[PDB]
């Protein structure tokens, strides 16, 4: 049991999957000069806990803008139009000893998702609802929204071989916590934080939750994101 | 094994060589190559199947050595996920077009 | 066939340059020589992109980011005279395009073009890594216009240019219908961030939309 | 947790009771020359799992010929008329945490058992059914078969003081696994493997199984035998 | 006179023609691992003696599967689908001093034989009858079987210049025994022992047997094969 603290946010934790074997880092020019906030920003932003029942198909969050209303990070998104960060993501499950199940906690950089009924697009509020997650579906759906059927998560790939990305299994038999570090994967050193979704944290239950008639009918999944090494553009003159 | 932390049982994972026939019974699978995988102790058993090539293959069957023993609180039916990759190093020669795309 | 002892140890064919760097025909198109002075059927266009045919698109979607020089060689035919000379004008991403076969854009000094006359070896034109960013992005989970406007999934970083092709002969006594086959080839290719293979069939050449497909082919029982 | 392997048989285990403080060993003459198979034979032969209910009185197996149909050992019994082995015997129980009970896992060399109705004998198929165990009985029985009543196991002795032999208690409160090594006890260095039963593995529940109305109505007992240091007679000329 | 012994098989012998100047040897990877039996397999497998009269045109055996019912070699053919061996082949003739004749004992790797009436194939039981040899014929034959006329042995070549292969002459005037060692000639390191016939031991009488009205009307030819350096695939996991 390790009680991590960052700034004015302390969580209680119980091995880290460093995404692509690199730890996030700063970009290191007088023509373009970055600003490193360091203060705040790096604290833990615990999202709303998500109840995982027997019939839950999955969830996804789209970062960096899932934190668009989360304190100083969410506020520096509005004053700087360029930025980058690292996002340590803790995912606890705090189930009991008699619950069973298994989760895939994967980050999937550049998850371009497909519309439900092709030949058209979706109204941009279907990919993300800031803090709250968009759930997947168990079967096919229609309408101007994301094709959120599992087995074809979002991108038209098989959902089983979604393990190529930075992932972590949460098998309630053995463990309960996951932690992933995603060192800002992008083709340009800095990019706008409202246009571009750098990665898509999606939690997908492979083995479904199961229990008997006495336990709690759900297992709350807690998501915590710590934006590390966030740096922005300069606002001062040169 | 994606079952409860209280469920306990044994599974017998047999491997047939690429020429051999499948075991029709649990005893005939026990007399060949197998691994009696105790679930209550470890929850993840790893194999490494050799002689895999093309240019009539093996079998990975699984048997109930014992049933799943479970206390009154935990559920009775469990699930087992499987995985697959290259064991140590993989050799591959002649590039072609994939059949899946039309 | 029979199962033989395939005994060897090699992964030189599995490298990225030995997997992606293969020339494939990506653009057939017709273009006449005479008649209809204001027509769009006297030249070819083909905006250069990896999402041309599904067989190569599938390979480009193994990886999220990749950068590579392209070296295309055209194979130009003709039907129905003099000896014919062609022009394959590559315009960069920032470049004017012709509207007619006799536009002024064809004479732009910043648009490199080959003048291949018939009978010789096929014309080969090589284009370096043009993109503004540091790699071409196969997927772009983002919006071109800020504040979640239209045009999802299209970034302007992975723009490669266009390829305008015409006869340079002003006219002809009879009709000559030329056919061009552009052979695209990645070169000096690097690739980052692997990605699971495509499962569903492709719908359209500018989006990732799909129909929900089964994972694998079904069998009768779990034990057969 | 130790994952033992012998040949092409791997089991998963969780202290060894070496029978009579000796480890089995080879016999070490040109007039009579033994053959040491070593190859195979030594692999683990897992018998059929045995369900232990609340009303189970016990079981017994008679070795070496309990393995008479078990692969190469069972086949070398038919080509060589003399042999000897060591038989490491693992006995798991893989019960739950809410089950209770206790077993006596004892080997009993030279278990000469008595007929049910004396003044006669039994038809030789009542001592052994190769792989499957003969159960004991809770009370007295009649007929031309073995007097299989517990409290007088097989030999007319008290079943409580059957602890003099190489034994191991399996108390489901504490442990679940037993392992016994029996270094071939016999009065002649080699003997025929079909006439003579060298020992009798009998598992006897002293404290009966008990559980509530939610658990599984049984506890499967898994028996695994590894014939060690098996050697046979010679078939070649001298 | 040398009394060779291998395992539990001793023959009595009276110079070796090492095929292609190489002695058989083992293949020397964890992706594919061979098993070397060594035990048994290498013993002498004496085939049925073949009576050679004045009108015998010849014989042929197709190995490795001529030994398909010969003990442990013949049984390892059924459990392993890949293998290789060396096959020391002794051929005695034990004729008298007044008999005369001459044999060509040749091995002919990859003897693809032709059908008797072309435009069709033969039913696969005409090439080989395991232990027993298919005889040649003195003239042409018809039917769905092998064109077994000598002067065109099996392959459409001249039978006189069949001496290019590993051969040995048995001239009853001088010698009686032949021995050939064939170091597994094949284009793949291991191959299935039922599909592919690695070589074809064919014994062809050039000078016919002759004798007077008092001698025995035949000369029994004894064939003995010792599979050397036989190795198979692995059956265990890695």
């Amino acid at each position: 049991v390790r009680s991590m603290t960052l700034g004015n946010s302390t969580i209680t934790t119980q091995n880290v999957v460093v995404g692509y074997g690199e730890w996030p880092s700063y970009l290191s020019t007088a023509e373009d000069q970055p600003t490193q906030p360091d203060v705040a920003t790096c604290r833990f932003y615990t999202l709303e806990s998500v109840q995982w029942e027997k019939t839950s198909p999955g969830w996804w969050w789209k970062f960096p803008e899932a934190l668009k209303n989360m304190g100083l990070f969410g506020q520096n998104m509005h004053y700087h139009y360029l930025g980058r960060a690292g996002y340590t993501i803790h995912v606890q499950c705090n189930a009991s000893k008699f619950h069973q199940g298994c989760l895939l906690v994967v980050c999937v950089p550049e998850a371009e998702m497909g519309c439900a009924d092709t030949d058209t697009t979706f109204p941009a509020t279907e990919l993300t609802t800031e803090d709250t997650p968009h759930v997947f579906t168990s079967d096919s759906i229609t309408g101007k929204k994301v094709q959120a059927a599992v087995c074809n998560a979002g991108m038209g790939v098989g959902v089983g071989n979604l393990t190529i990305f930075p992932h972590q299994w949460i098998n309630l038999r053995t463990n309960n916590s996951a932690t992933i570090v995603i060192p800002y994967i992008n083709s340009v050193p800095m990019d706008n934080m409202f246009r571009h979704y750098n990665f898509t944290l999606m939690i997908i239950p492979f083995a479904p939750l199961n229990f008997t008639d006495g336990a709690t009918a759900y297992v709350p999944i807690t998501v915590t994101i710590a934006p590390m090494y966030a740096e922005y553009n300069g606002l001062r003159l040169a | 094994f994606c079952g409860s932390a209280m469920a306990t049982g044994k599974l017998l994972i047999s491997y047939s060589p690429p020429g051999a026939s499948v075991p029709t019974s649990r005893k005939d699978a026990m007399l060949g190559t197998h691994i009696v995988w105790d679930i209550g102790l470890q929850s993840s058993c790893v194999l490494c199947v050799p002689w895999i090539s093309q240019s009539s293959a093996g079998y990975i069957t699984c048997w109930y050595q014992t049933n799943i023993v479970v206390p009154p609180g935990a559920p009775t039916s469990c699930d087992v996920l499987c995985f697959a990759s290259a064991c140590n190093d993989f050799s591959v020669r002649l590039l072609r077009d994939t059949p899946f795309m039309a | 066939q029979t199962r033989h002892v395939v005994n060897f140890h090699s992964r030189s064919e599995s490298t990225i340059e030995n997997f992606m760097g293969r020339a494939a025909c990506v653009f057939m198109d017709q273009y006449k020589i005479n008649g209809e002075e204001t027509s769009t059927d006297r030249f070819a266009v083909w905006t250069i992109n990896i999402r041309e045919m599904a067989q190569l698109r599938r390979k480009c979607e193994m990886f999220t980011y990749m950068r590579f020089d392209i070296e295309m060689t055209m194979v130009i035919t003709s039907c129905q005279m003099p000896v014919l000379t062609h022009q394959i004008m590559y315009v960069p991403p920032g470049g004017p395009i012709p509207a007619k076969v006799d536009g002024y854009e064809w004479q732009t000094s910043t648009n490199p073009s080959v003048f291949w006359t018939e009978g010789n070896a096929p014309p080969r034109i090589s284009i370096p890594f043009i993109s503004v960013g540091n790699a071409y992005s196969s997927f772009y989970d983002g919006w071109s216009h800020f504040t979640q406007d239209g045009t999802y999934g299209y970034t302007t970083l992975n723009a490669m240019g266009k390829l305008y092709i015409r006869h340079v002969n002003r006219s002809s006594p009879h009709q000559i219908t030329s056919t061009i086959r552009v052979y695209f080839k990645p070169k000096h290719i690097k690739a980052w961030v692997p990605r699971p293979p495509r499962l569903c069939p492709y719908i359209n050449k500018r989006d990732v939309n799909f129909v929900v497909t089964e994972i694998t082919d079904s069998r009768t029982s779990i034990t057969d």
